[PDB]
């Protein structure tokens, strides 16, 4: 137990040491981290989400921080650098006022009225378009400090092609579920072998070699059930007396999974996944009659497949009729790397799409992954609100310029607060600055005059070597995950804050 | 002699790890369990829950403290705060000899006396209900990391129990199971709504189950959809390799039946406390049923009302008049999470408050906070009346438990005084808080409730003593005369103990 | 904060471990070292020297504490109880934020005012002298063991300082190198008396010295009498066999000279602080002189001062005015000892007290107790005024307090206030240690004193309020100033300190 | 440290267990301890003061009790196990009054109120006689529970007589001075060969063979130096240069104690008693001149003989004239024993006797000394006051019944505490009748009525098994004895019950 000072001080340490973990991810010119268990082992990424989820964090304070991690909105690219960082100095900024006599809760007061003024005027200086070139831009973006090679064009292009493909419009609005677009990895090298598919594509094989390699015109039933024997569930025991009999039930058997196959071909159906086993000897008919089958197929799959098709999941073989099965033109087996995948087609519904991701390594596939899948979200987003705003720390300047003044309009301590609020937004354009390597104190003295000659769009320029357009060299952030990133920051700065005793 | 000694400073100690916690200047609470387990608060009552006591003085100054009759707003801090003083006072009463039973009789009497005070220095609310309780609310709010948030949260506060409130004698009468709180990360405070009608947190048990259905007849069980085995002994004997077709026939066949009963009878929904077959699942999701199956059974409880289904454990004997109404059920994707809305429902008086928080430890607190707010408009609305804040109340039975002393004087009178001493220190502990000087404000806070200003306390705003009513600051009648009562007891409690034995 | 909290309760509880042996009802202690040494006294002096403590403020205590000015009757221990009280009392007003710096203006106010009511009421010594000392020094035998011989011991205290004192400008000056205190067991707490004259616990040097002088003429050396060696190396060289004779005879020869010197100037004792060579012995007994060695430095500043003699370190140059005069010099035994009584001094206002008791432990005590007489009845003769005790003065003095307090307004008279329930702490003693009843002794002795009864106090014995003067309880005007002066000083000591490093 | 009751009780029962130690040493029927300690080791005695100088007293309170062993005026017979013994009867007795309620002050109020009362009651009560037949009754008494075998009349005789010969009248009063009287022992056995001298016995032998066996009409030297060769102080170094001069040093040596020898002869001495040693050459020319020497006498010896034959103690030799030479009409040197003494008899001072105790076993003809010396004491003090008391609990059962009635005219706190005392007086008559194997409660029973019928003098008897009269028996004890063992023990217990708090 701690209690006042020594509570608090300790709390805000917590706080910094973790930020200072996940510090130098931030930006294009950001570091990974190797992070090592013991069992299954090695992960190496520069998501800041994902290092904090794994990282063993000790402190209670420090457990409070990596909580962003968990906040869907947040956590997504930067955002959780973003956030994380920016608590880090919100407390460290706030040290320094409680040491002068200022109060824990007009301090929190203080950061309340300054991140109310900066959502305010975010959405007063966000750029507002919907053009599919913004959203290349907004991918590239987020791409950018990844071990992806130079692929980023390519791999950009391929985000908003998908994201453009299940984009839907509801009442004047654009919904985009991005759990319509499947991203799968294989350990095939060379990157710019990822493909994008219409159609969902699934890490699974025909189960029999005498099985079509390729269905046209396919009418796909999902299966819920296992095609295997079936045992009651009031115990059941059987008596043969007649040595006969064995024969029989021996018979009774196959004539079961004999029907089995028959209620499915019944149906038209000519492709069965199932999301469970199949018996032998079912695949032994399956593939006799001619219908492609897919097993132990997984919920998420057989969930998207259902979608995708217009199939019915079907549990009772019974309730297989012609109206629950699924189309697609094609569905083909294939062979990508060393493994054998399935390709369904040509669905009935034409909003799901899929990225076979290749790239070698195997940690590298699943970064590129990692990474691919946060593009895939801020493009989503963006394609969404239609607005978006200036990277580099472009925002971070104008605001700390603004509530820099505005803690002017306002009250003694309060004003305190605000001026230390303005003063904590700077740790990003410094934090990009010394990541890039260039003087932090000369980049943020240029970056403050340029905004307020009102060149909102001046950013952080690694090139330039100091401040630049952002606007010319296109670095864009989308506008949700920046409202969230200063908004968790906030929060959990001010739950921490008000701490003076931990027990 | 010393068990007394030992078990008063172990009782004081709990009184003062929360101390500091009361108020607008309050700060909060961070308490790790041996678990790992965190909760960061600023709830007294949570505080005191979570603390791991040994001593056995301790855990009974929470036992008693916890102002267990009711947890409206800061009642059991406030308890707490009154018993450490009342209990530091008879210290130096004892030092001087006064047998701890003449203590024990004047505390008993000061807090009669201090009861009445307060009914008497009281206020009804009259034609000003809603500005009052927002006012009320807020207050709440103030001291809680929701203050952020005050304005907006007071007003759901205020709406979700005017809502299920019934006017009975012409009398308020507040049914909490009316009003579902659940919490939900990933958005900001201020995203926090107040939802006309009951939110589930939960999904619909299969995939092919519908998002949305109109003017559901929703079936309530308490059972689950499974074959039912008999309690004997029981084994089916096959000899005919025929039979095992029959069998598992009459099995799903079964199933298949329990699922066309309650569709027969017009059901639309079923919410279920216990399981669902996947056959079953497989059944409803074709006859166009939303299911959701494990639901809580506080959760059933709520849609009960709402909806006025009863819940039923017998499916076979299941009936229409059995069925719930609501204009419509829909799955929403609320963040990451799918929940289940059970919206227009029969019974109005049903609302739901989803309570957002960026963090899990942010909307945690947040759904204290608000659950304290709920709590303390409903009280004030029940009571009808309403008693000043700021340590005025407090000033001003101290004031009146001084006069009082002299006419029971005495040695009863000494404890009487001590008992006056020992509700100062809520007005003391709220200087102390906000940073202002106590033995200061003390004084003057005094002065004015002898020139009969009843309603004067402290404003840590502008650190002056002025008008808490007027400023708004302001309680439930209810919180001051169950702290004090609360105080008294766990007081008396270690007063009375020479001796502790194992 | 906790330096301040920790300081303050090490101090309290060397303040309780001297409370009980305050007064009539007083009790003892016995005191055992490390080196098994043992010490029963009610001495609060002694008793604070002997105690091992530990901690730097306990340390500190009990040096301010120890009223060091002068140790008449029970300064100490009533300056103790008083630290302890005012560092009680300002823990509860630090609780309420009032800075430490207040709180010693308001000590070192009302100390000064507290002198100023004792020189008030105090009462001048008249024509009743006798009377007044010797009600005097009972008060005191009464809180010792010496009680049980208090009217005869008084009297022996009363005598001997009136002995010894010199009434110079109509004043009094009582030096007590003129009263030597002697102690020797077995003989009852009675045997004690009073000899006129200076004994001396030791006996002749040599067997055949006279058993008395009468009309001595003494020498007081301090130097040895033996043969001198000079300062340069020195070595004799015999080379002639008849020179060893010769030798030895000059060295013999030197000792019979000094003998000569000392006798041929008058001289009948000689008493050295040093040795007697063994030759010098017999020299001297036989010139029929008789001589002790070895005596106490203490006992030879008092041998000169009654019988006038210087004390000599060359006896080369001993001449006749160097010589003391004492109508007689006799060995007698005391009990199984033999001592040198020196009678009927040249300087008659030299007087000697023989202590008795039957054991080693009992006659130490009745020598402490003893010594406090003669420095109580010695200081009031000096003062020339007296207090009532009973704790009527104290009584008086937080009457008065109380109402200066009030003129002097502000933080300053919280510190006033609580001044005065720290004096109170002495009438809690006194009645807690009879077995009365402190809060209701307390609340009469209050009443008394706001009714102008300046000398009412707790009479032990009867358990009322009385009159301490009339009872005969009353004590030097200089306890009560030294106490209230000791205690300020400690109080204000701890109070200023922040921490504690090392 | 201790505080309060567990301060107080645990300091009685300290008292009561040093009590209960010495307890059985009481009366005519008392028996020994043995005390082994590492070194010197076994004591075997009955007497209390040596057992308590001796015991091994650990607590502090016990080690208050044990000083009583030092009080010279009570440390004499059973002086010292009555006042210890009832020591702990009134703390005993005092621990039910606390328990009551009593305030440990009024208690020691009592108890001096009793002890005051009580030391006049028995002045009242004493038997006046300077009788040498009671003499000699105090000593039969004195001499009772101690083993020295059936020889106690002889003894007592030898006692009586021994005070008569150096007691002395000065103004109208009998001093006798004990060291007038010179005890020694040796252990040749009978007992019945203890002898009275009439003159100075020494432990010491003539320090040479050729040295008469016996002087008639003796002039005796006492000398505090040695008869040996003394060096200056100042250091010296002889030198020789002549060979010759080697013979001559030698020589001046033994003329030098040639000379030592003249002058010693020369006063007409005829018998030196030395307090230090004497060289072989001084012995060789003392023999040749017939003077009786002996060396190394105790200078306790070198004064009484000082004391007994009239001669001053010389230290230089010079100033050995006739006039401080002393006479005895013989000096005579006889085998005691084993060893071989020297008898100075017919000292000019009649007032000094010696007392020569035979006895055997070594470890008893020490406690015989050891009793013969406080029969001594007793006999001597008695001679001079004058009065005496009766034994066996006699006077404590009288003191016990009065001051019961005086407590009731007494105040009620203080009466209390004199009860207590009255009481506390009964331990003295029930030690005798437990100590001699008889019934405690009704022993008391019959003492009480008999005293309180009149009968002053009816102490515990043996014989009677029971109560007796003491006057024909005639068991007596001293007055000055008893008063201080009641003023002791009352001093002490008042000490020890004051006490609250041992740290």
């Amino acid at each position: 137990r701690e209690q006042g000072k020594n509570a608090q001080r300790n709390n805000i340490e917590a706080a910094k040491a973790i930020a200072d973990a996940v510090r130098t991810t931030l930006g294009p010119k950001g570091m990974d981290k190797m992070l090592v268990d013991s069992i299954g082992d090695i992960i190496i990424s520069n998501d800041g989400a994902t290092i904090l989820k794994e990282m063993d964090v000790e402190h209670p304070t420090a457990k409070m921080i990596v909580e962003v991690s968990k906040a869907q909105d947040t956590a997504v690219g930067d955002g959780t650098t973003t956030a994380v960082v920016l608590s880090g100095e919100l407390l460290k900024q706030a040290e320094t006022l409680l040491d002068q006599g200022v109060h824990p809760t007009v301090i929190s007061n203080g950061y309340r009225l300054a991140v109310n003024e900066a959502r305010k005027i975010i959405d007063e200086i966000a750029e507002k378009s919907t053009d599919d070139a913004t959203l290349r831009k907004i991918a590239l973006t987020a791409l950018s400090g990844k071990n992806t090679g130079l692929s980023n064009d390519f791999l950009a292009d391929l985000v908003v092609k998908a994201v453009n493909a299940v984009a839907e419009v509801r009442d004047g609005k654009t919904i985009v579920d991005t759990a319509n677009i499947k991203v799968d990895k294989k350990n095939g090298g060379s990157v710019n072998d990822t493909q994008f598919i219409s159609g969902i594509v699934i890490d699974k094989e025909k189960v029999h070699s005498k099985m079509p390699d390729v269905v046209k015109n396919a009418k796909i039933a999902l299966i819920d059930s296992a095609l295997e024997i079936k045992k009651t569930e009031i115990e059941a025991k059987v008596q043969i007396s007649d040595p006969s009999k064995i024969q029989d039930f021996l018979n009774q058997e196959t004539n079961t999974f004999k029907q089995m196959v028959e209620k499915i071909k019944k149906s038209g159906a000519n492709v069965v996944l199932c999301q469970k086993g199949i018996d032998d000897v079912a695949q032994h008919y399956l593939a006799k009659e001619g219908i492609y089958a897919v097993r132990r197929v997984k919920k998420s799959d057989m969930e998207k497949l259902a979608k995708a098709t217009g199939a019915k999941i079907v549990t009772d073989l019974d309730d297989l009729t012609p109206s629950v099965l699924g189309e697609a033109e094609t569905v083909e087996e294939r062979k990508i790397g060393d493994d054998r995948m399935t390709f369904v087609m040509g669905c009935k519904n034409p909003k799901a799409v899929s990225i076979l991701i290749r790239g070698g390594t195997d940690h590298v596939v699943s970064e590129v992954e990692r990474a691919l899948n946060d593009a895939i979200r801020v493009v989503a987003i963006t394609k969404e609100d239609g607005k978006f705003l200036w990277g580099g720390g472009a925002v971070e300047a104008e605001l700390a310029m603004r509530l820099a003044k505005y803690a002017n309009s306002v009250g003694g301590r309060e004003q305190l607060a605000i001026e230390a609020f303005a003063k904590a937004l700077e740790i990003i354009p410094r934090t990009l600055a010394e990541n890039a390597g260039i003087d932090p104190i000369n980049t943020l003295i240029k970056l403050k005059a340029d905004d307020e000659k009102g060149r909102i769009s001046v950013g952080v320029d690694l090139d330039n070597n100091g401040v630049g357009d952002m606007k010319a060299k296109g670095v864009v952030d989308p506008l949700r995950v920046k409202t969230h990133a200063l908004e968790s920051a906030v929060e959990v700065a001010t739950m921490i804050l008000r701490i003076d005793d931990v027990i | 002699k010393d068990a007394m000694k030992e078990n008063i400073e172990a009782a004081i100690a709990i009184s003062n790890s929360v101390r500091s916690s009361l108020g607008p200047r309050g700060m909060d609470k961070m308490l790790v369990d041996s678990l790992g387990d965190i909760v960061i608060t600023n709830d007294g009552v949570t505080i005191l829950k979570e603390m791991d006591v040994e001593h056995p003085a301790a855990k009974m100054m929470v036992e008693v403290s916890k102002t267990q009759d009711s947890f409206v707003g800061d009642g059991t801090t406030t308890a707490v705060i009154i018993a450490g003083g009342l209990l530091q006072q008879a210290q130096g009463l004892i030092n001087q000899n006064v047998h701890p039973t003449v203590i024990s009789e004047g505390y008993r009497m000061a807090s009669e006396e201090a009861k009445r005070v307060i009914d008497e220095i009281s206020t009804k609310i009259g034609a000003d209900e809603k500005a009052l309780l927002l006012k009320m609310a807020q207050t709440s709010l103030n001291s809680k990391s929701a203050s952020v948030a005050k304005d907006k949260l007071a007003e759901i506060s205020y709406e979700a129990v005017k809502s299920v409130a019934e006017l009975r004698d012409g009398k308020y009468y507040v049914d909490f199971d009316n009003i579902q709180v659940v919490k939900k990360q990933g958005g900001a405070i201020d995203d926090t709504q107040l939802i006309n009608g009951i939110i589930v947190d939960k999904e619909k048990v299969h995939p092919g189950m519908p998002d949305v259905v109109k003017d559901a007849k929703i079936a309530l069980l308490d059972a689950p959809l499974e074959i039912k085995k008999p309690e004997f002994d029981t084994n089916l004997r096959i000899e005919d390799p025929s039979m095992i077709q029959k069998f598992l026939a009459q099995e799903e066949n079964m199933l298949r039946e329990m699922v066309d009963k309650i569709k027969s009878v017009g059901a639309n929904v079923v919410i279920t406390q216990k399981g669902i077959d996947d056959m079953a699942q497989h059944y409803l999701s074709r006859a166009g049923i939303y299911a959701v199956r494990r639901v809580k059974k506080s959760d059933m409880d709520k849609l009960a009302k709402a909806t006025g289904a009863s819940i039923v454990s017998t499916i076979d004997e299941i009936s229409s008049s059995d069925l719930g109404t609501a204009e419509r059920v829909e799955q929403v994707k609320v963040g990451e999470d799918y929940m289940t809305f059970v919206t227009g429902c029969k019974n109005p008086k049903a609302v739901s408050i989803l309570v957002r928080g960026e963090t899990e430890h942010v909307v945690d607190e947040m759904e204290r906070s608000i659950t304290d707010s709920l709590h303390v408009v409903a009280s004030a609305l029940e009571d009808g009346a309403y008693a000043a804040g700021g340590g005025a109340t407090a000033a001003e039975i101290a004031f009146r438990l001084r006069s009082y002393a002299q006419k029971i004087g005495g040695r009863q009178q000494l404890a009487i005084e001590k008992f006056a001493d020992a509700i100062e220190e809520i007005p003391r502990a709220l200087a102390e808080n906000a940073g202002l000087d106590p033995i200061d404000i003390l004084l003057k806070l005094r002065a004015e409730h002898a020139k009969g200003n009843k309603t004067y306390g402290i404003n840590v705003f502008t650190g002056e003593i002025e008008d808490m009513v007027k400023n708004g600051v302001i309680e439930p009648i209810r919180v001051g005369k169950q702290a004090i009562e609360s105080a008294t007891e766990a007081a008396i409690m270690i007063l009375r103990i020479d001796d502790v034995i194992a």
